[PDB]
């Protein structure tokens, strides 16, 4: 097994809940 | 032995030895909330432990018992920021919820994603699973901005973290993963709260009320059947004048949403059928622990479930959005029927409505109404008797005083009416 590898030390994406107008 | 209140600062209210019924508690719990008696009717008592309802008429002899004063009956895109869903609006002589409202309904909202009655969906995909845990970061910086705005603070001001403002099965479930991941995980929300505080929340000058709805909205397309309540069963029955269906050998769940009224489907292992809406239904017999739901054009929906109660709380609610969509002053079900409405429709008293309904019902015609601002009083002023504001008579009951002293019309169109 490995510290890093899993989804979320994939490249940050700012959530779809905080978009706005 | 209490009602509970998801608002922040906002305390409970125990109840002394005697008897209690639903309705007037949920009355003192809307005053409380500054809750508009229009909207007291979407509001219902909770019973945490034995996880059922309480319909109006139910009767409380007061031991430890905790009761949830929350929105029960809920309208999918009553917010209107939603381009894939069908509009939600009141009828005019304009929108479902107000402020006051609105404000509760994100308290409750939040409860219930923390304490995980409204549940994540689950994940059609692993990147689609990480991708719902990201949205779960986003509500929390959703939900500590908005505590941000509210306290007039910034972000220098106050100390917190995200761990207390996701599911706690979530929660549990990062305790579990290495360091690494737990640093990770954390450090991208302070980047999302940074990012979102800094630039996102002024650059577009987001108000609170958007960021409730926001979050709202969030919650409608995140978690599990928002707003709707399920109901299990392992017989069913949906029949007809020449058709006979009868499902059995829990396999079977039942659906109640606001939108699309009654649905059912076996339990799975694809889609929902659709039984009725509720305009349609014209009658609701209850006999123990089995329901009898009577539509139109003499179909029938019949389901046993576990109990008397959770048939009274399934009815219960049925009843509520009938007349939330049907008519404001006809009831289904003589079990579940409020005092008020049967005291309302028995000397001929109407709901609070607008205006220009009660002058257009005096013109084509003396009507009796509600008061559109408070519980205290009819448009007469009603105490724990009857009298009118100068009167000093305390008529023991409203039909007393009228006696010593036009109707309603059903499936009437109004404003205490949601247009789906």
């Amino acid at each position: 097994k490995t510290l890093m590898g899993n989804p979320w030390f994939q490249r940050a994406k700012m959530p779809r809940a905080l978009d706005f107008s | 032995v209490e009602v509970i209140f998801y608002l922040s600062d906002r305390e409970p209210l125990r109840l002394g030895s005697g008897e209690y019924t639903a309705e007037e508690l949920c009355i003192r719990a809307a005053q409380a909330c500054r809750i508009s008696p229009l909207c007291h009717n979407l509001f219902a008592l909770y019973d945490e432990n034995t996880k059922l309802w309480y319909a109006p008429n139910r009767t409380i002899t007061v031991m430890s018992l905790r009761l949830h004063y929350r929105m029960r009956f809920y309208f999918t895109n009553w917010h209107g920021t939603n381009d894939n869903e069908q509009s939600v609006w009141r009828h005019s002589p304009t929108p479902l919820l107000d402020a006051s409202s609105l404000e509760y309904l994100f308290a409750q909202g939040q409860y219930d994603l923390v304490k995980c009655l409204a549940p994540i969906r689950d994940p059609k995909t692993e990147q689609d699973g990480h991708d719902i845990e990201n949205e779960c970061l986003g509500m929390a910086v959703l939900a500590i901005s908005h505590y941000a705005m509210m306290k007039k603070m910034q972000l220098p001001e106050l100390p917190i973290s995200y761990k207390r403002y996701i599911p706690e099965t979530l929660n549990k479930s990062i305790r579990q993963r290495n360091l690494l991941t737990r640093m990770r995980i954390n450090n991208v929300f302070k980047d999302f709260l940074k990012e979102f505080n800094n630039k996102t929340i002024c650059d577009s000058s987001v108000s609170t009320h958007d960021l409730k709805v926001k979050y709202l909205a969030t919650l409608e397309t995140l978690t599990k059947h928002y707003g709707a309540e399920i109901f299990e069963t392992s017989m069913l029955l949906i029949s007809s004048e020449n058709e006979m269906n009868w499902f059995h050998s829990l396999y079977y769940e039942v659906m109640v949403t606001g939108n699309l009224g009654i649905q059912w489907r076996h339990k799975p292992n694809e889609e929902w059928n659709n039984f009725s809406f509720f305009p349609e239904i014209t009658h609701i017999v209850i006999k123990e622990s089995v329901v009898s739901i009577n539509k139109q054009d003499n179909k029938k929906m019949e389901l046993k479930l576990s109990s008397h109660e959770e048939a009274l709380s399934f009815v219960s609610l049925v009843d509520g959005y009938f007349r939330l969509t049907a008519d404001a002053h006809h009831y289904l079900c003589t079990d579940v029927a409020p005092p008020l409405i049967v005291h309302n429709i028995q000397n001929g008293c109407h709901g609070p409505i607008c205006t220009e309904y009660a002058i257009n019902k005096l013109r084509q015609e003396y009507v009796l109404r509600w008061s559109c601002t408070d519980f205290d009083n009819i448009l007469i002023e009603v105490q724990k008797r009857y009298s009118l504001h100068g009167s000093d008579r305390s008529f023991p009951s409203l039909g007393d005083l009228m006696s010593h002293l036009c109707q309603p019309k059903p499936r009437e169109i109004s404003n205490l009416l949601v247009a789906t």
